RNA sequence: GUCGAAGGUGGGACAAAUGAUUGGGGUGAAGUCGUAACAAGGUAGCCGUAUCGGAAGGUGCGGCUGGAUC
RNA sequence: GUAAACGAUGAGUGCUAAGUGUUAGGGGGCCCCUUAGUGCUGCAGCUAACGCAUUAAGCACUCCGCCUGGGGAGUA
RNA sequence: GUACCUAAUCAGAAAGCCACGGCUAACUACGUGCCAGCAGCCGCGGUAAUACGUAGGUGGCAAGCGUUAUCCGGAAUUAUUGGGCGUAAAGCGCGCGUAGGCGGUUUUUUAAGUCUGAUGUGAAAGCCCACGGCUCAACCGUGGAGGGUCAUUGGAAACUGGA
RNA sequence: CUGCAUUAGCUAGUUGGUAAGGUAACGGCUUACCAAGGCAACGAUGCAUAGCCGACCUGAGAGGGUGAUCGGCCACACUGGA
């Protein structure tokens, strides 16, 4: 059965991005909305919409394709997994693509990027790398 | 463009009479200023094979992003079973790479890099893997443009 | 010195004048020995790296062990490794004495230091490998002030690098500051030497 | 493998065998037991000295001696150089190194050590063949 | 006063007299893989009144050796 | 007097060496016998099993294509 | 208690162009839509290549079994 | 009467070892002729051997240079970092299931994991960094820095766990 | 903080209790008495090997290998017992 909803989200994004789909819809969760909001904030995705469904909600993500159809998201990777959870200290926070990419971190200060985590000096679980 | 002959191979086709031999050359071409190319040429004689390879390499030239004589970010170029990891290095590190990779990186005008061939050691596939890695290299300006941010905003 | 062989043969092999004048390369600019005159096949990448390392080593007349130790300590410093290695080589009492012009040859300068003619900060230093730091004064021993070799070398107004400051009247030099790559020999490609020691 | 499989059953490295087993054993006479000690060379006594035919495609008569070592292991040791003084009952120093042509020979006799004489008239690579400087 | 170590576990044996065996569960991270693995230790504990029973969560504190194998005492019964 | 080292006696356990003889394996003459496989290899081959035969192998039963011209 | 016990392809879940046939249904106007099977063809992607391709050998997460040169040997 | 210092005399007493087909920097001659021999591997040698032996030349090192033994590396060839299982080695013939591993969405709470501090401790020596002393260096000394899966205690609470 | 399951069962002062003796001292430490416990696939028991550590060698790292000299701790003093 479904074991990693976050990983599913990132794969759906990866798959839709490969085929250059404009939008994708996925089942919603609070964590997945937060991840989506960072991606829009960092300019990886155009827009995030939430639709109430009387179940768990639906997230609609609109993907960004640059001029010449160049993809703004090149790759996404799940770091912490149900099989093996990965945590880092603020000092040890990883840089993705030498700052060209981002790391999404779950911290006691909320789900945030690696830059904010180093700034706030708060470490946590490394959810994923997006570049 | 500077030209370096990576490998020369005597190849054979079997006919009724026996084996007929030709020479294949793999050549890297570069301006040593962010443009590099690779080509293969086959001929009965090595000079003619080299010449054809040079002409092929000039036809396909790839633009390489460079940050002060190094690459912008770490990358693993993969082609077939060929895999080449390339990590940016500080000045004075030198080119730490083996065989075909060295030729491609030097002719692209990269003077400082950390590299390891993780896959096949077959010369052509190593070169193609290296070129793949360089092609997937990205610069902050382009990433900023694509993500609709300033370079400063990219690094926070 | 330590290596006491044909400096010409070593110059001719390495395609660089170790004396810095070109006298070795004037007549026979090709490798020594039977096969010297004949065409030389292209050097491998290893061959080029080794050549460049040997060029620098024989230029400063050092043994391999000491050369490699110097390369290591240079690497431990801050900045570009190759440049740091070269400035550190130039900072040797040997090199300083030669560049001040107390001797006409590097081997001569080495014998001068090794035979105890040289003073550093007024005191006798006899180790050619001694690492002169900025601010130190190199002098001649009071007894050796009138040596024919020294006086004749000083009379020949050899160009003195900017990082040094020599007074020929007193036979006293000063290591003013660290050299710059510009001031160091231009025939050496230190990057090849770094690569050599990488593998 | 999965992480849970790796925790339950760890990754296992392949153990390696010495090419020179006889040099890596000693013998205690009093306890009458073999001792595990790594030795660079071993002394031995030549049981037999003879010639052997190399594996094809090579062709020669190769000089060798069967040597009973101090640890009491019997081995075949190659005799290097041109010419030898060795006979049965000679005392020799044996080092590691196999001869690829000769199937059973996994060791070499050290020239110019103990009874073994140096190669006569060797003037290049003398240290290898136990010959003193000619001068 | 310095404090003696206190552990919480489930009683897994009550057969012995004035004694209970308490299983304390802790996690040991694998040195290489980094996954935490469940580990259990049975602690022999003094229960004077034979109060505790198999299957009740209990709190135990370290003591002087009370027996050949018993080093802990029952502070309280957390759950039953 | 208790305990008690060493010693003695007994039936077991384990390990190593050796043993008439015997078994398969490996290597090595251009030895002897046949030709089983690779082509439709001249009865497609192979797998499990059973049985038979100097030897490779043969045959039965079921299975696979990693076979099948016209 | 073993078979080339084979799709020589562990199980679960989600996601990712199409076209066409067929089995058992469902829904709406012969046509269209839809569910679960079963075939063929074919993108993207993958692959050493052959090929695979919503019946993945693509992209992912969970758990299990298994591999680490050939022979000796599936022998002692 | 050692170190050190001074004076006098003298290039006089003070260079060897391995390698040079490829990897791998450095080739020719002669002798030998699948012999004698070489060899880490690919191999070399059966009459014009840069592979044997010697000589000349060269290369690499140097009071050393080679060989053997052993360990780590290269070896992503046990792969957490960092590999695989259609045909290359590798999916149990297939179910039913136990332990274990893992698990959908929201809220509240807790704080074991997680994160962030403080305190104690993790000897000295060593490694590392800096400085100082030995003519230099090795070496010696001094001060930092680092090293726990550590304990105790104060916070944070997204995620994992518990309720 | 170690290998081996082609080592799967192990233990009867053994596990616990009571009382007494004994020890600097707690305690099956020992002895009577009472009960049947205790340990083990989270590897008991057996077998093999080994002083342990600060460190040391290697590796980009993660790791791998090792435990001379010096310092700490332990054990031993012809063998065994007192
Ligand atoms: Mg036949
Ligand atoms: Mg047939
Ligand atoms: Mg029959
Ligand atoms: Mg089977
Ligand atoms: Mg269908
Ligand atoms: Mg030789
Ligand atoms: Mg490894
Ligand atoms: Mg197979
Ligand atoms: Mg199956
Ligand atoms: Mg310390
Ligand atoms: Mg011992
Ligand atoms: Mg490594």
């Amino acid at each position: 059965t479904m074991t990693d909803p976050i990983a599913d989200m990132l794969t759906r994004v990866r798959n839709a991005n490969m085929v250059r789909h404009e939008k994708l819809e996925l089942p919603a969760s609070n964590i997945k909305k937060e991840i989506a909001e960072i991606l829009k904030s960092e300019g990886f995705i155009k827009n995030v919409e939430y639709v109430e469904d009387d179940k768990q909600g639906v997230l609609r993500l609109f993907l960004k394709y640059g001029q010449n159809d160049e993809r703004v998201i090149t790759g996404l990777k799940r770091i912490s997994k149900p099989g093996l959870r990965v945590y880092a200290k603020a000092s040890e926070m990883p840089k993705v693509l030498n700052g060209l990419g981002i790391a999404l971190v779950s911290t006691s200060e909320g789900v945030i990027t690696d830059k904010e985590a180093r700034k706030r000096n708060v470490g946590g679980e490394i959810i994923a790398y997006v570049w | 463009f500077e030209e370096r002959v990576v490998t020369i191979n005597r190849v054979a086709k079997v006919v009724k009479g026996g084996r007929r031999f030709r020479f294949t050359a793999l050549v890297v071409v570069g301006d040593k200023n962010g443009r590099v190319g690779f080509g293969t040429g086959k001929a009965q004689e090595v000079p003619e094979a080299i010449k054809k390879a040079v002409e092929a390499a000039k036809k396909d030239l790839v633009v390489v992003p460079r940050v002060e004589g190094t690459t912008p970010h770490t990358i693993t170029g993969r082609y077939g079973s060929g895999s080449v990891f390339m990590k940016p290095a500080a000045p004075g590190t030198g080119v730490i790479a083996g065989g075909p990779v060295r030729a491609v990186l030097e002719l692209a005008g990269i003077t400082d890099i950390l590299s390891k061939s993780l896959g096949s050691n077959t010369p052509i596939n190593m070169v193609r893997a290296t070129i793949d890695g360089l092609q997937n290299l990205k610069n902050a300006e382009d990433v900023a443009k694509l993500r609709g941010k300033t370079v400063e905003e990219l690094y926070n | 010195a330590r290596f006491r062989g044909s400096n010409w043969k070593k110059s001719r092999r390495l395609g660089i004048s170790l004396s810095g004048t070109g006298k070795e390369l004037e007549k026979r600019p090709y490798a020594p020995g039977q096969h010297g005159p004949n065409q030389r096949k292209k050097l491998s990448e290893y061959g080029l790296q080794l050549r460049e390392k040997q060029k620098l080593r024989y230029l400063y007349g050092m043994t391999e062990r000491q050369f490699r130790n110097t390369f290591d300590i240079a690497g431990k410093k801050f900045g570009v490794h190759g440049e740091n290695f070269m400035i550190l080589l130039a900072s040797r009492l040997d090199a300083v004495v030669y560049s001040l012009g107390l001797a006409r040859t590097r081997r001569q300068a080495r014998q001068l230091v090794n035979h105890g003619h040289i003073l550093v900060d007024g005191k006798r230093v006899d180790i050619p490998s001694y690492s002169v730091k900025p601010g130190q004064t190199i002098s001649v021993r009071e007894k050796s002030q009138k040596l024919n070799i020294i006086v004749e070398s000083v009379e020949i107004n050899n160009f003195v690098p900017e990082y040094l400051n020599f007074d020929a009247d007193s036979l006293t030099g000063t290591f003013v500051r660290l050299p710059e790559r510009s001031e160091l020999p231009a025939e050496i490609n230190e990057q090849l030497i770094v690569e050599y020691y990488s593998r | 493998p999965t992480i849970n499989q790796l925790v339950r059953k760890p990754r296992q490295s392949k153990i390696k065998k010495s090419d020179s087993p006889a040099l890596n054993k000693g013998f205690n006479s009093k306890k009458k037991k073999f001792t595990d000690l790594n030795s660079p060379q071993k002394r031995g006594v030549c049981t037999r000295v003879g010639t052997m035919t190399p594996k094809k495609p090579n062709s020669a008569l190769r000089k060798y001696a069967r040597v009973r070592l101090s640890n009491n292991i019997e081995i075949n040791a190659y005799i290097p150089g041109i010419g030898h003084n060795l006979q049965e009952h000679s005392v020799v120093l044996v080092r590691g190194g196999r001869v690829k042509d000769l199937p059973g020979v996994r060791y070499h006799i050290v020239r110019g050590a103990l009874d073994t004489s140096g190669v006569d008239g060797r003037r290049q690579g003398r240290s290898l063949y136990g010959t003193k400087k000619p001068k | 006063r310095n404090d003696r170590k206190v552990y919480v576990g489930k009683v897994v044996s009550d057969k012995m007299d004035k004694t209970i065996t308490v299983l304390v569960e802790t996690y040991k991270t694998h040195k290489l893989y980094g996954k935490r693995v469940k580990y259990s230790k049975k602690y022999k504990t003094h229960d004077e009144n034979n109060s505790a029973k198999l299957g009740d969560i209990v709190k135990i504190q370290e003591t002087r050796p009370l027996s050949a194998t018993k080093r802990f005492r029952l502070v309280e019964i957390v759950e039953e």
